[PDB]
């Protein structure tokens, strides 16, 4: 493990997003720890979501303070999970 | 104290023992499963329990008796401190942990309580370091960030004291027990610091002394192998300055950064020198220091990039500075694998750099570098000498081979720096090479090396010089090495072909020598690539390789691929040549087979080579054919009652049969199938794979019969004992739903044919699922998943699931709870929501009469509970993960 | 288990160059990408986290994408070729097809090329996401 520092900031990989959720829900419980350089939600077959989304935070506080406390998160009726985007190694 | 017998054999039993960590008599239990002369065994167990329960049962915990908790482990540590070394860690951590809780003084009066003689330290430190590491998984009931903000608080005590600590010992006698407390010492910093984080301002103290502490540890044993306790303690120093630059925060201190790093580099240079002599003493020492200035670049980008063009002096200094170490290092002696294990580590950092400049004059700054670097690498791409004639194991050379692979992907990454530049480098090389062998016939080390450069940038004047050169090599002379390595460089080169004439040369002449795979890889290639361009060598080739594989020197497994460009070569050959060729080169495969067909174990070894020979033909000559197929097919009804009780064999001919059989679609091969497959089904899995497969490309009498007798047939396999067999019959089972799954989806309108028993289908589906394989379930589910589908659009269909509503819905619970794995619960939750989208009425009633109306979908779970479980599952028609997540959440609270 | 392996290939080699958009997600979480237009290659690599080699299997066992195979599929043409290599367990699959809604109807099995074009598609915009972040530009 480790997480990475990205060219605009750090990245978290949300899984376990509703499958109706829009930029908007994501976009409400992520921007209370800071102001997210960045914000990625990805549909298809005509699905809305794909249930994952790529949080973006100019700084590292913020990505960890949400990471540790939007763990749990149950948004949109199912519970997310919340991790370190890109990790520096194997 | 049954765990004894488990730690005999733990793996194959577990279950009961770890959930009665989980019971509170564990909390009763676990003192008195660890007292005095008793095993060390169970006293671990005694130590886990404790541990497990405090940081996983903090709500089973009366706060009245809080302190005695602490009293209580603290008089355990005080007996195992000299006992057993595992458990004592275990009371340690388990004194942590407890700390960790009452955060929301604590680190305060724990470290004042510590501050025999020896021991108590250790104690103390090992407490300490377990603390920031709790913190991250303990449960607190209290929010992240203010379990994190507490201790963030009295970081500063923790490295001031270890700080202290190392100091004081700087001046005493470094006895035994002194590395290692002071090892724990400078790992709790450590660990503090990527756990927690303090501001680099104030590491530039420890910083410091932990540097001198390293050196206390190298130059001592320079007059190099030191004890194991004196690397231990420098590595661990390392790793914690290595910890102290990579924060996350660090990047925005430009100025502790620079100070910090200048004092790596002043005062970690000189054992670096030394360790670059050849009398190698510590490799471990090396690429440490080697990893720590090459990670702190990485952390601090702008520094070093700014350091480049903003030139502050002190920067363009240190900077240089910085990269000629990890130049040095990336240019360091010997083979990767066992004289120097720095390659890696330097390879690591050109990448930052390289792809950090590409994301101004830096790239241009960064040419002379680029360029020099490739220089090494080829030099660190030159394989082992002989000289040493591999006195190294596999491992390394395995290793060295994966090495070579990081190693040709930097040259890569450089080639976007110079598109023709690193061409020419590679070139002088090369021509160096040239003088090398010139000289010295013997350095083909170095002409391999330059070669394998060259096919390292084989994938984007200086390349025809290649070419030739491989021409002129006298390969025969020179070690086999080269052969494999000329003939593999070309085969990469194929594209840049499209010089041929040569390459061939090569290539036939790679057979006659012993590396034949590595011609065969690179003819394979030549031929997918260039197909056409070959056309006029088509008639010629296709002939040598007939001739290569009269030998049997080459190998079975090698000679198949030959058989690839055979056909990829026969397809650019004339009408006339064709057949007689194909007769030249297939004939002899069947007679073959033919004459084992007269009627072992060796025999069928030749059986299956000849079938896979055609099977492979086959495959590439696909791009007709027909007429060899016709005259065949009866040979396949004759092996495969040979290969009756043999599946290796049977699915050895099958593939052959398949890959034949598609150039039919684009009819006569129909009528063996059947009668190919009827002798095949007189019930192992690659049999219905064909059948499947046949069916799936046929969308109409031909396929309803294949299909129908499918079915019928299976069944009679399924009709041995369920009790074992079923288990036992795993594999069939996934394969002949997994096939009816496929033709179900294509091929739809068979579900149309009212011949089909669905009512036996699903009968036998419902019971995989229920199965003792781990994954078979899948397809039972999968398959009975696209069946609910087709059957809302079918009355005929519809009938069935109706009939199987209820009962499939109820199978799927009983698994779900109480007899499917715990992992494979999941994978119901497909058929639970293809039962709502298509029947969401029924479902919405067989439920309610399953979950809420039984005595028991299990006598533990709750009616609450269960009642509202039944309630979602009815509910979420548009998500397959929520299910998962209901699913679970019962199926755990029913099993209990 | 840890067989996890995932990789993707669609390029034409025509008398202009060799097009294409290649990229490979390896076992121990590493995610190397290279992409080479003609409206230029660029090489970009890096470890995901433990989670996106999850998602990427998840997308993967709802899509039934390892059931199918590509026998019946249009093999590669003069225009194009792609490649899909997937490994989960112990079960290893690799496709051959050339690149492309009447063309896959016409295929033996227009619903397998429909379900494999289809996770292409999720698995596109993956990587294209994951890469469009960490250095801030996807292909053109």
């Amino acid at each position: 493990p480790g997480p990475q520092r990205s060219v605009e900031g750090w990245i978290l990989f949300v899984t376990s997003i509703h499958e109706e959720a829009q930029e908007d829900e994501i976009q409400e419980k992520f921007c209370d720890y800071g102001e997210i350089k960045n914000i990625h939600l990805n549909d298809r077959r005509t699905g809305f979501s794909k249930g994952y989304a790529l949080v973006e935070y100019e700084t590292h506080k913020q990505a960890l303070a949400a990471k540790e406390a939007l763990n749990g998160a149950e948004i949109m009726g199912q519970t997310i999970q919340v991790d370190w985007c890109f990790v520096k190694g194997p | 104290e049954a765990v004894v017998s488990f730690y005999r054999s733990n793996s194959q039993n577990h279950e009961w023992l770890t959930d009665a960590e989980a019971s509170p008599q564990a909390w009763q239990f676990s003192w008195q499963l660890m007292q005095l002369g008793k095993s060390q065994e169970v006293q671990f167990f005694g130590a886990i329990t404790l541990h497990s329960k405090l940081m996983k049962h903090w709500h089973e915990v009366p706060p009245e008796n809080r302190e005695e908790l602490k009293q209580k482990i603290l008089e355990s540590i005080v007996r195992f401190a000299g006992g057993p070394k595992i458990v004592l860690n275990r009371l340690c951590i388990s004194l942590g942990a407890y700390i960790v809780h009452m955060l929301g003084e604590e680190v305060i009066n724990t470290f004042q309580n510590q501050r025999s003689a020896d021991v108590q330290l250790w104690i103390m430190l090992e407490v300490l370091t377990a603390i920031p590491e709790e913190a991250q998984v303990i449960h607190t009931s209290v929010k992240r960030v203010v379990l994190r903000a507490e201790i963030a608080k009295r970081v500063q005590l923790v490295i001031h004291t270890v700080e202290r600590y190392l100091k004081l010992q700087m001046n005493r006698v470094w006895d035994a027990e002194a590395y290692s407390n002071m090892n724990r010492a400078v790992k709790c910093v450590g660990t503090w610091i990527k756990n927690i984080g303090y501001t680099i301002e104030g590491c530039v103290t420890i910083t410091a002394v932990l540097l001198e502490v390293v050196h206390k540890c190298y130059w001592p044993c320079i007059h190099g192998c030191m004890t194991a306790d004196e690397n231990e303690l420098a590595e661990s120093c390392l790793k914690t300055m290595v910890n102290i630059i990579i924060q996350p925060d660090c990047h925005n201190y430009p100025k502790t950064a620079f100070v910090l790093i200048k004092m790596f580099l002043d005062s970690l240079s000189e054992i670096t020198k030394t360790e670059w002599k050849r009398e190698n003493d510590n490799e471990d020492i090396i690429v440490h220091i080697y990893m720590l200035f090459v990670s702190s670049v990485e952390r601090h980008s702008t520094l070093l990039l700014s350091g480049i063009t903003s030139a502050d002096p002190e920067l363009s200094i240190l900077v240089h500075r910085i990269v000629q170490e990890i130049l040095h290092c990336t240019d360091k002696p010997g083979i990767y694998p066992v004289e120097e294990s720095c390659s890696t580590m330097a390879l690591a950092f050109w990448y930052m750099l390289q792809d950090e400049v590409f994301a101004h004059k830096c790239w241009e700054y960064i040419k002379p570098l680029y360029a020099h670097l490739t220089r090494i690498l080829v030099r660190k791409s030159e394989q082992p000498d002989e000289k040493s004639l591999a006195k190294w194991s596999s491992d390394d050379l395995e290793c060295f081979r994966c090495y070579r692979q990081d190693i040709s992907d930097t040259f890569m990454y450089c080639y976007d720096v110079l598109n023709d530049y690193i061409l020419e480098i590679l070139a002088a090389m090369l021509d160096e090479a040239i003088a090398d062998l010139q000289r010295h016939p013997t350095h083909w080390t170095k002409l391999e090396a330059c070669i394998y450069s060259f096919q390292s940038v084989a994938e984007h004047r200086q390349i025809p010089r290649l070419m030739r050169v491989l021409a002129e090599i006298p390969y025969e002379k020179l070690n086999v090495k080269l052969l494999g390595t000329a003939l593999e460089t070309m085969g990469s080169y194929c594209n840049w072909l499209m010089y041929i004439p040569p390459a061939i040369n090569l290539l036939v002449r790679g057979l006659n020598s012993s590396m034949s795979a590595q011609a065969t890889l690179g003819l394979k290639e030549l031929c997918r690539d260039c197909q056409l361009q070959l056309k006029p060598y088509a008639d010629p080739l296709l002939n040598a390789c007939h001739a290569s594989l009269n030998t049997g020197r080459m190998k079975n497994s090698d000679s198949v691929r030959l058989m690839f460009s055979i056909g990829k070569l026969m397809s650019l050959l004339r009408p006339e040549e064709i057949p007689k060729y194909l007769d030249i080169i297939v004939s002899p495969c069947f007679e073959e087979l033919q004459a084992i067909c007269q009627a072992t174990p060796a025999a069928r070894i030749r059986t299956i080579f000849r079938l896979n020979m055609i099977s492979t033909l086959f495959s590439s000559l696909n791009t007709p054919v027909l007429l060899v197929m016709q005259r065949t097919m009866p040979i396949f009804k004759r092996i495969a009652e040979m290969w009756v009780e043999e599946i290796d064999v049977l699915e050895a001919a099958c593939s052959a049969m398949k890959h034949a059989i598609t150039n039919l679609r684009s009819q006569p091969m129909l009528q063996d199938l059947c009668l190919f497959i009827v002798a095949s089904f007189q019930c192992c899995a690659p049999t219905l794979e064909i059948s499947k497969t046949a069916i799936v490309m046929f969308f109409k009498p031909l396929m309803q019969q294949l299909l129908r007798e499918f079915i019928q047939h299976s069944f009679k396999l399924f009709e041995s004992t369920p009790e074992q067999n079923f288990s036992n019959i795993s594999d069939t089972m996934e394969t002949f739903f997994g096939c009816l799954t496929q033709i179900i989806k294509k091929i739809p309108q068979v579900l149309e044919d009212k011949t089909l028993a669905y009512d036996r289908l699903v009968f036998y589906a419902q019971r995989g699922m229920t199965l003792p394989e781990s994954g078979a379930i899948r397809n039972s589910i999968q398959f009975l998943t696209h069946f609910v589908m087709q059957s809302r659009n079918h009355a005929h269909v519809t009938e069935v699931v109706l009939a199987t509503g209820e009962q499939t819905l109820y199978t799927a619970m009983m698994c779900v709870g109480y007899l499917t794995p715990r992992s494979q619960v999941d994978k119901f939750a497909d058929i639970l929501l293809a039962m709502n989208r298509k029947y969401a009425a029924e479902m919405a009633v067989w439920m309610k009469s399953l979950m809420s109306t039984p005595n028991f979908p299990t006598q533990l779970i709750t009616d609450a509970d269960k009642t509202r479980y039944t309630a979602l599952i009815i509910k979420e028609k548009v998500n397959k993960r929520l299910l998962q997540q209901h699913l679970s959440e019962m199926a755990m609270k029913t099993r209990g | 288990t840890e067989d996890f392996y995932l990789r993707y290939y669609v390029g034409h080699k025509g008398k202009f160059g060799h097009e294409f958009l290649e990229f490979e997600f390896r076992p121990d979480g590493k995610l190397r990408y290279a992409n080479n237009s003609n409206y230029t290659m660029i090489r970009k690599e890096a470890f995901v986290h433990q989670s996106v080699m999850e998602e990427l299997k998840r997308i993967i066992i709802d899509s039934e994408i390892m059931q199918e195979d590509d026998l019946p599929w249009p093999p590669p043409d003069r225009v194009g070729r792609q490649e899909l290599e997937i490994v989960i367990g112990d079960e290893h699959i690799s496709f051959t097809t050339s690149k492309t809604l009447v063309d896959v109807n016409r295929s033996k099995d227009p619903e397998g090329l429909r379900c494999f074009y289809y996770l292409v598609q999720d698995l596109k915009c993956l990587v294209f996401s994951l890469i469009g972040l960490h250095f801030k530009i996807k292909p053109i």
